[PDB]
């Protein structure tokens, strides 16, 4: 993974689910599960991107 | 956007702390001439942190 | 005596919502709340008496109390008030008048009422401070916090919402506990019944 | 005093209709629902008691209520009227006749009427007033909401209702200690009984 | 993923799933799996309409 | 004698949050807590008994106590003072009046009050010291864990506060048995009734 974009995207997920309606470790680990699968498609993401370059 | 040098060559990673839409400008001297070329970058904020 | 800062700062980290950029909870709602909790607490247990001797004449004939729970004594030039209506009988048996916090006599008769009664002094404002027993801290959270727990932020709320009412129940036994210990005789004995 | 905002912003957060562009239930469906509570409530504690003294002759033979909920006493020329019917009986006994919020007097005699029922003094406007104790106000949302709930919004809808249900017992179990504490005599021992 | 489409289709799954029907955890976890879904789709359309220009 | 830091080092071990550079729970929020855990401590177990011996004049009519739990005896020039209250009474039996921590008495009397009561000596450092006994401590940790582990930091922390309201039930009986085998007779038959 990269791991700024890993932050950015748990802290963004952290953001969109609110800690009001979550219990804080089912937040924290849905949040680190979405972020793991923001970068398996940001993968390719970069893949189509430099393709489309 | 007048000329202020942002990154060195070939890459540039664009942080904002703005609203405004950007315009970054690619440029390649030479010895014998000069090219530019415009980019547009517009930034927003967050939907969900805003009210 | 209890700050409201310390009562807020607890209700929120308990929802999860202690946050000073958000707040999804607005400050009004949770003042709003605990004027509601202050007066559930003063209800059921009779915390704050107060006692108002004033003078009702033809003039004026009504008294207007504040934040009023309850009477449990009325004295007219020190004779006991009996009964208590809110309907204005003509004429009959002296009886004690209410009118929605406002308090006169029946049957008007001009003199002066002494009268017993229980209060809230609310709060209106974050800095402000309740003036209550440290004690009565845990009561006022737990049952402000199960007034909150019923917005529907989670599918598990209400569960949630059981487990504070137990132990808002274990901190109205310790009220009580400490209630008796400063209100109430130190005895350890009855007396014989005398008929 | 209860303003009808508080309670339709407490119903707003529990429905999670707290926004103020959507408003997926009319305003007017919550006025109609704060009046249903109004009745159910006002009858079930007997809160509001108010008295009427007027005058009945041969040209208009009826009284002309409003919100009636029930009469518990009736007095013609100070005599008490004893039976209660609606079936305008010629002669016999003299009965109290009730037309749905008028009252008359069934074989008819010239006279006056003193009469005590109770009333409603329901809501029409979401910037009115409820003259109601504070207590009342969490009976007032919680016997709202359980009408509200059973929209078939979601499929567990029941179920919270029926917590809904728990906490308006317990809303009410407050109100009645309120009532007590107000409008019942301070005793602490039974008289004896004397034939 | 990018991120402001899936702010604004986090937005509009909440608009579509109305909030007054559904518990808000489940209502942010339903629109940000259905958002997630929505930017692994996206990618195919932006790869698609590369090939169709 | 309890040092405040193996308090604080244990509810940090057992939170998992015995981390320095982190510290997800302030210390701050740890001091409040501890003082409300010494609060009930003191209060159910009576642990400090106080003794207060002033004179109260016209100048002067309230004595200030500090950390106020219960009254248990009052003299007034060695003679017993009856009943407590809280309503400033004009005339009549000579009545304690308690006004949040202000001791004096109510049909005023000039005199002295001998008065025995019960104190906190709460904790605002982290570098001070409770003045308690050593068998203290695991009802300290115990009690003030049960109100940290509701803050919803897991899906289990209810369950968690279950076993731990368990292991301080356990505590307070060793301190039971250390205050009877203390400040209790050693006896072993009871007396024949006397009368």
């Amino acid at each position: 993974m990269d791991t700024t974009r890993f932050i950015r995207n748990f802290i963004l997920f952290k953001d969109a689910l609110q800690k009001q309606n979550f219990n804080n470790k089912d937040l924290n680990t849905t949040s680190m599960q979405a972020a793991l699968q923001s970068e398996q498609l940001a993968l390719s993401e970069e893949s189509q991107y430099l393709q489309s370059e | 956007e007048a000329n202020e040098q942002i990154a060195s060559g070939s890459v540039c990673l664009f942080r904002s702390d703005k609203v405004r839409k950007h315009t970054i400008t690619f440029k390649a001297i030479n010895t014998k001439t000069s090219l530019s070329k415009n980019i547009t970058i517009s930034v927003i904020a967050n939907k969900l942190k805003e009210r | 005596m209890i700050e409201v800062s310390e009562v807020i700062a607890k209700v929120r980290e308990r929802l999860n919502d202690n946050e000073v950029g958000n707040y999804e909870i607005l400050d009004s709602v949770l003042v709003e709340n605990i004027n509601q909790a202050l007066l559930k607490i003063c209800l059921e247990f009779r915390l704050k008496k107060a006692i108002t001797r004033s003078l009702i004449t033809e003039e004026e004939r009504f008294l207007t109390l504040n934040n009023l729970l309850g009477i449990e004594s009325v004295k007219l030039d020190k004779k006991e008030i009996e009964s208590r209506n809110t309907i204005e009988k003509d004429t009959g048996e002296l009886e004690l008048l209410i009118l929605s916090d406002r308090i006169s006599v029946t049957p008007f008769k001009i003199g002066e009422l002494e009268v017993v009664y229980y209060t809230y002094e609310e709060i209106r404002n974050i800095l402000e401070t309740i003036k209550l027993p440290k004690i009565c801290l845990d009561v006022l959270v737990y049952s402000v916090l199960c007034n909150l727990l019923e917005i529907p932020n989670n599918e598990t709320n209400f569960s949630v919402l059981a487990n504070y009412k137990q132990l808002l129940k274990l901190a109205k036994d310790n009220l009580t506990n400490y209630l008796s210990l400063m209100y109430s005789k130190n005895i350890h004995f009855s007396k014989v019944v005398r008929v």
